[PDB]
């Protein structure tokens, strides 16, 4: 299973369980977002 | 923030691709062409 780990990554990518002794980039972390920012003009108010 | 304008640095972080450092260090590769500077000398004196 590639998700669980890199080195899985690395078996998934090859196609082969065995691999040669080796250096191989793989897919890179991605930094995930923990939030959402929308910004758009507030303007105006009601009159009482 | 980029240490120049569109800096190729920043950018490969921005896409992902890395440019990996290569096989000898500045330092060694130093020591290399030292011991060559000295053994010129030496070496063409005689054939072998």
């Amino acid at each position: 299973d590639c998700g669980f780990n890199d080195l899985s990554q690395l078996h998934c990518s090859y196609e082969s369980f065995d691999v040669e002794s080796g250096v191989y980039s793989v897919s890179s972390f991605e930094a995930k977002p923990s939030g959402s920012v929308v910004e758009q003009a507030e303007g105006v108010e009601c009159d009482f | 923030g980029p240490a120049s304008a569109r800096d190729l640095i920043c950018a490969q972080y921005v896409a992902g691709y890395k440019v990996l450092p290569p096989l000898m260090d500045v330092n060694m590769e130093a020591a290399y062409t030292s011991s060559l500077l000295g053994s010129i000398a030496g070496v063409g004196w005689t054939a072998g």
